[PDB]
């Protein structure tokens, strides 16, 4: 689908793929990214980040590019070898909506 | 960095004297001193607009590049003193912080 | 503030600061420059923008609001150097500094 | 012959500036002549001048703008109907003259801020 190979001790650019068409801000949607085990890395919720509900492991190494939406993940593990998926909701005022998910494949070569 | 102002000016009549101080990315804030050493105003102001200093202050300034044209009001005559014009280059990083050697305000003489 | 660090490894700029008057890094706006002024990352109004980056260290740091400290990933043998964090709180009034802190960091080869 | 004088002063808002000017004395009864000048972009000038005995007022017969008094190492000027343009560095220099010997003194002159009418 879109896998991508990262080194041990590297970096890996999770791609969330979307392609906004209908414009919208961060401020006006929620990102976050998760794993193969529901965990979290990071969130950017209307605009800003909040680190409340993020997995110790993915905390501190990671970072958003609000340019190409993507997400580096730093310091490559031996375990961060999995899948990862890209959400994206849209906060609405009758309430958040999903308008955005999709998935990439982590190898990390040792 | 470097800020240089005005070698020297007098206030006029009434109390106002205004200096130019010009410092060498948008988000600018001058900081008026004064020799002890205390704090006359201050403001931030984007690259090219007029200045602010809460509502109650005792200056008025306006910017345009390089410099901002300040303007300290009611003055008298024990107000007269070096009166430093620092400016810190906030937002954008990279930081900056450069000081004035102050311009010396002459207003010792009411009416 | 010195740290060592490892050629090819990691290194850890702590920026020191300890939250008194408790506010998030919305109504805050922090970065870190090395000897040269130039720019790690920055931390705007609780998003991280990259509009000032500088090539060299783009892609290559990582904030742990956690400790407020700041990741400097794949060291060089030029990163040898002082840095700086900086915190602003951007009040109405305008953004005043709050914090400012020094770290030396010597990359061994 | 050292002659000096206050660093800067700033005449009222009438016009009238004055400053103390102080030289080294003489140990023996006599006559002083005070002279106040004044520099422009450089072209000096005469303002005012008067001679004195040791401790008593200036008579400046001159009726110039100038009224000072005098009493040990210096006397006090106060020149007169000041305005915007005069505003200058007025040297204040002191001759010793009778009796012998002479002795020139001058000042670095005190720097009269009065640009500012009513």
């Amino acid at each position: 689908m879109l896998k991508i190979q990262a080194y041990f001790n590297e970096t890996a650019d999770l791609p969330c793929q979307f392609a906004n068409s209908q414009n919208q801000s961060l401020s006006e949607l929620v990102v976050f990214w998760q794993d193969q085990e529901n965990l979290v890395l990071n969130e950017v919720y209307l605009g800003k980040e909040k680190f409340d509900s993020v997995h110790s492991k993915y905390m501190g190494r990671t970072s958003f590019d609000s340019d190409s939406w993507t997400l580096r993940l730093h310091n490559l593990q031996i375990k961060d070898k999995g899948l990862y998926q890209c959400i994206i909701h849209h906060k609405k005022p009758t309430g958040m909506i999903r308008i955005h998910q999709m998935n990439s494949e982590l190898s990390v070569l040792a | 960095m470097h800020v240089a102002q005005p070698a020297v000016v007098l206030a006029s009549s009434r109390g106002i004297a205004s200096f130019v101080c010009e410092y060498a990315a948008t988000e600018v804030r001058v900081t008026v001193l004064r020799q002890q050493v205390t704090e006359v105003c201050a403001a931030t102001y984007m690259m090219g607009n007029e200045l602010t200093f809460l509502d109650d202050s005792i200056c008025t300034g306006t910017s345009s590049g390089n410099q901002v044209n300040l303007t300290i009001q009611g003055l008298r005559a024990m107000d007269t003193g070096l009166y430093i014009c620092k400016v810190e280059l906030m937002y954008p990083p990279p930081y900056y912080l450069g000081i004035g050697n102050g311009t010396q305000i002459y207003v010792i003489d009411p009416e």
